[PDB]
RNA sequence: CGCGAAGAACCUUACCUGGUCUUGACAUCCACGGAAGUUUUCAGAGAUGAGAAUGUGCCUUCGGGAACCGUGAGACAGGUGCUGCAUGGCUGUCGUCAGCUCGUGUUGUGAAAUGUUGGGUUAAGUCCCGCAACGAGCGCAACCCUUAUCCUUUGUUGCCAGCGGUCCGGCCGGGAACUCAAAGGAGACUGCCAGUGAUAAACUGGAGGAAGGUGGGGAUGACGUCAAGUCAUCAUGGCCCUUACGACCAGGGCUACACACGUGCUACAAUGGCGCAUACAAAGAGAAGCGACCUCGCGAGAGCAAGCGGACCUCAUAAAGUGCGUCGUAGUCCGGAUUGGAGUCUGCAACUCGACUCCAUGAAGUCGGAAUCGCUAGUAAUCGUGGAUCAGAAUGCCACGGUG
């Protein structure tokens, strides 16, 4: 908006584990306002992460989100005709955001059968780095090197 | 753009009501129809007399009509004569036993209902209607109305097409609430159909 | 709405009023009850026989002022328009526009 | 459908077939009653009912007995 | 010593009455574990006991009427940390930082004449 | 014996000048007066729609609020019942009075 | 284009078919006859047409008059007939956009201009400073309702902290603390601190505060714009019909269906479906009404019958939620359209054409081309609850809280 620049909201950490950035990951997980159940999901796929790659639960998120993390994306912008592909270098807090929610519609796309099986199989590829939230991030990565030229 | 009624926004602020009186559901639709009857007669009636204003409230069974008229001497008539011929035919109208007063109004200039029937009237005998607006804003003003505007519309001088001349004086603010904005209306049935008269009349705030 | 319609509904409350409220209500617990009589009730065929606007379902509500059918409001026993030049003139008691 | 504490019809369908019936078999009855449950003493005669305008006539089958008297006189033409 | 205070959010409206001596929490005559299934609404009415401290230290007696889940938590909240202010004072400071001192203003919106809800305008069609 | 009065009144002002001449009238003439105690207040509530004909968004929400008091008398007096009874107040407000 | 219509089976009803009436279904005036009313009667689809009884309310310078009904001829009635491009009234719209004007002065032969522009600033022709302008008005803002904290008063039908007793139920002594109820007050004003700025208006930050810079929401719609909408709410000038374009009735129709569009609801499923237990709302309505308890029915419901004009009783178990079981990616234990059978209720009457129940049947549909809509926070999304209209007939409309 024009005039009105602003401030942001405290969202409270997350219960369990008192991890703020956990809590934005249930919110982007959750609908419907049913965060109840989008907790019981996230809770669970990290018990069947960070058994199967060597512990520690807050950190297997951590290595999973540290490689979809973008660092330039694109920015589409016209200058009389022709449209110009710009990159631009992110801001620290919308790399997790933009992060975040790859994952999920990533885990949203497969076909296992729970979603916290579906979710734990796109935070272990994360982590091993393959998978469709990575090649997102590649895909990504290719359009900002290939219009290098415009910045 | 359409303007709210300056009374109905005002009621239970500045105005008050003119039915005063509580009911449950039962009687309510009844008591509403009755009110209805006994001004629709008191208007037919009292014509000439110069009424502003048909206060009814209802105490006890009883029904209690208060008139507001700037000729108390008309409807008195002779020794009351009308006002207990008023009362015998209302009490028809009602069921209940009524009781009719009488109040003044002391300046006829600065009630919008008479200002509005006086230019009303004045517009069926066939006068010049800028006359007729324009001698009822003066006359309020020189009795310290703080303002006054006056709208008539619709084939005017038996015109063709309609208009809506209008004429201020003074200050009329409707937006604000504790301004007093007396407020009323009047059809003239005249030959080129309808012509409406509308008056604002402040008077001062709180 | 016309004088004939109306009219009609001044027709239509002059019956009920006078049968089916007394004459009526013996005869639709004589239909119903099943406990007392199987064969002799003899009185839906007599039902029949009672004019037929004596029934309050062929009563409509009308604006006790101008007639009309639909916007009715039965608190008040006026069209939803009546109501609003009623309401504004201060007509009706403790009436007010709201707001919350 | 009308609950099991009656069935209906109109007084003045109900007289008149029974006239029909005990005096002999005729030319067909005009009624106007749509609302009127077929009852098994009305089986043989032809009755004619109004779809609105013309009045149609409608022989009473045994198959016939429980459906009304309007299921037989079709109100809308279409092609 | 009872010291009280009144908590809202929302509907709820909840009374907090706090004695000295021990860990335990009632509330309508029930376990803090037995009313609150869910573990994100526990970690509310706990919230205050932390920056302030509780292991064993104070009882608390509650009772909450109206809203729901995650309204009588938030309301339960804010009348715990009324009741401390009135037994120690000093803790304000601390209290307020947070921000659980903040009565929470937010009342759902009304619906309105027009709108599907409060503001949720019907679909649009140009032509 | 106990009677009470339900007072109720379609005008907040109008109500507890009648209310406050009957816990007078009572104390003067040798009784303990109750309350008198608010009640809750139906508010009634009519939308319209506004135009003579179309507009279905053109609306106008009125409302009726209704006070509503109550007062408990329970030491009767044989001259508190009348000095009540003889009592006559404005038009809006509707007494009862149970036994 | 879920718009009039806050609810077409009959009624409604304005339309069609057929059957009827002609000073009339509705009102006033005069004349003459009868108190009003009651009660069955056979025709007829019904409107309608042919029969037994019954008082006399009331005063009578007693004629009859008044309540009310039929008959009689004309003044008339009647018309949802035409014109919203003859009108009033009411409404939409640009738009809650910040604008729109006047007086006196001045400039210009004049239309006009200035003010109202410029420099700052504001949500704002908001405020300050300037300047041939000085002032004023309608608008903006405030004054109103609601919500967010506290105080005072007042405690039943609402409340239960500290006291005793218990059928473990605020239920019964009692209590007036607390929630809550609804009256009356306090509080927020850039008021205080720092810095920025032409020492101005203001702005950025800070403190305390329940709330901070119009705290959130409503109501409030300038001059005017579109010959915008409505003569079918009502009113109304003119034109028109007057044994019919008026009036009464029964049946039909407004529900038709090769199609095209709008607005919704339900879906296509494991963030899920079905089964069993279990928690936390708000706001409403109710006497030709809401209807408990108990009994009958698989169920819709039925029978009996307290209470309640209602902080007391009833509608009325909130549902998403939570725990435990189960289904395993399948046109399926997803989906419920359609059709058959059998019922229930409202209603003179559910054929045309009501809703709801039970058994059976189990279409399309596996996230939708071009295009396109809504939303900035208690919002969107999702979950239920109530109301008006209403005999019955809500996926619509208006309102309420939950999660978020």
């Amino acid at each position: 908006p024009r005039r009105r620049v602003i401030g942001q909201r405290k969202i409270l950490p997350d219960p369990k584990f008192g991890s703020e950035l956990l809590a934005k990951f249930v919110n982007i997980l959750m609908v419907d306002g049913k965060k109840s159940t989008a907790e019981s999901i996230v809770y669970s796929a990290l018990e069947t992460l960070a058994q199967r790659s060597g512990k520690s639960e807050l950190e297997a998120f951590e290595v999973a989100l540290e490689n979809v993390r973008p660092t330039v994306e694109v920015k589409s912008r016209r200058v009389g005709g022709s449209t110009y592909q710009v990159p631009v270098e992110v801001r620290p807090v919308r790399r997790n955001a933009l992060a975040m929610r790859w994952i999920v519609e990533a885990a949203r796309k497969r076909g296992d059968k729970s979603m916290a099986l579906r979710l734990a199989n796109e935070l272990s590829d994360a982590a091993e780095n393959k998978g469709t939230a990575v090649k997102k991030r590649e895909d990504v990565h290719r359009m900002a090197e290939a219009n290098k030229a415009f910045a | 753009g359409q303007k709210v009624h300056p009374n109905g926004i005002r009621l239970g602020i500045v105005k008050p009501w003119n039915s005063t009186w509580f009911a449950n559901t039962k009687e309510f639709a009844d008591n509403l129809d009755s009110d209805f009857k006994v001004r629709q007669y008191l208007t037919k009636e009292l014509a000439k007399a110069s009424v502003s204003r048909i206060v009814i409230e209802r105490p006890a069974k009883s029904i209690r009509v208060t008139i507001h008229t700037a000729r108390p001497g008309i409807v008195i008539g002779k020794k009351g004569e009308d006002v207990e011929k008023l009362r015998k035919v209302v009490a028809d109208i009602a069921g209940v036993p009524a009781q009719i007063n009488i109040a003044e109004v002391r300046k006829p200039e600065l009630d919008a209902k008479l200002v509005a029937d006086s230019i009303t009237s004045q517009l069926e005998r066939r006068v010049m209607f800028r006359r007729a607006m324009k001698r009822a804003v003066q006359n309020a003003m020189r009795l310290g109305a703080k303002g006054i505007k006056v709208e008539v519309s619709g084939r005017l001088g038996g015109a063709e097409i309609a208009r809506t001349e209008w004429y201020r004086e003074g200050r009329v603010p409707l937006h604000t609430l504790r301004a007093d904005i007396d407020y009323n209306t009047s059809e003239a049935h005249t030959t080129y159909g309808v012509i409406g008269v509308k008056v604002w009349i402040f008077k001062g705030e709180i | 709405a016309k004088q004939s319609m109306k009219a009609r509904e001044v027709k239509r409350v002059a019956l009920a009023d006078k049968y089916f409220a007394k004459r009526a209500e013996l005869k639709a617990i004589i239909s119903d009850v099943n406990a007392s009589d199987e064969d002799r009730w003899n009185a839906v065929l007599k039902l029949q026989t009672l004019p037929r606007d004596s029934s309050p379902s062929r009563q409509r509500n009308r604006c006790r002022q101008t007639g009309r059918p639909h916007g009715f409001l039965r608190k008040f026993g006026l069209s939803r328009i009546k109501v609003r030049e009623a309401a504004m003139r201060g007509e009706i008691p403790g009436l007010k526009k709201a707001s919350w | 459908r009308s609950l099991k504490k009656g069935p209906f019809i109109d007084l003045h369908l109900l007289k008149k077939v029974e006239k029909a019936v005990e005096s002999g078999d005729k030319k067909p009855l005009r009624t106007w009653s749509r609302r009127s449950t077929i009852f098994p003493n009305m089986i043989g005669l032809t009755i004619a009912v109004h779809n609105g305008r013309q009045h149609v006539p409608v022989f009473v089958t045994d198959e016939m007995v429980g459906h009304k008297l309007g299921e037989f006189a079709p109100t809308r033409t279409y092609r | 010593n009872q010291y009280y205070g009144t908590g809202r959010r929302k509907s709820s409206a909840a009374r907090v009455f706090i004695k000295p001596g021990n860990g335990k929490i009632v509330i309508n005559q029930r376990s803090l574990e037995q009313y609150f299934g869910r573990e994100t609404a526990r970690m509310v009415v706990r919230q205050p006991l932390e920056l302030v401290d509780m292991v064993e230290k104070l009882d608390l007696y509650i009772t909450v009427k109206g809203g729901g889940i995650s309204g009588q938590a938030g309301a339960i909240r804010h009348g715990i940390t009324r009741a401390l202010m009135e037994y120690d004072e000093s803790l304000r400071s601390e209290l307020r930082k947070a921000g659980f001192v903040t009565r929470d203003a937010r009342q759902v919106e009304r619906k309105k004449v027009g709108l599907r809800k409060a503001r949720r305008r019907p679909q649009f069609s140009k032509r | 014996q106990r009677i009470r009065i339900r007072l109720k009144a379609f005008d907040h002002r109008l109500i507890d000048q009648a209310t406050a001449e009957i816990v007078e009238t009572a104390k003067r003439t040798g009784a303990q007066v109750r309350g008198p105690i608010p009640l809750p207040t139906r508010k009634e509530r009519f939308t319209v729609l506004i135009s003579p004909h179309v507009n279905k968004d053109a609306r106008d929400q009125y409302e009726i609020r209704t006070h509503l008091r109550l007062v408990d008398i329970v030491e009767p007096t044989e001259k508190t019942v009348d000095a009540l009874m003889r009592l006559d107040l404005a038009a809006g407000v509707d007494v009862q009075i149970s036994l």
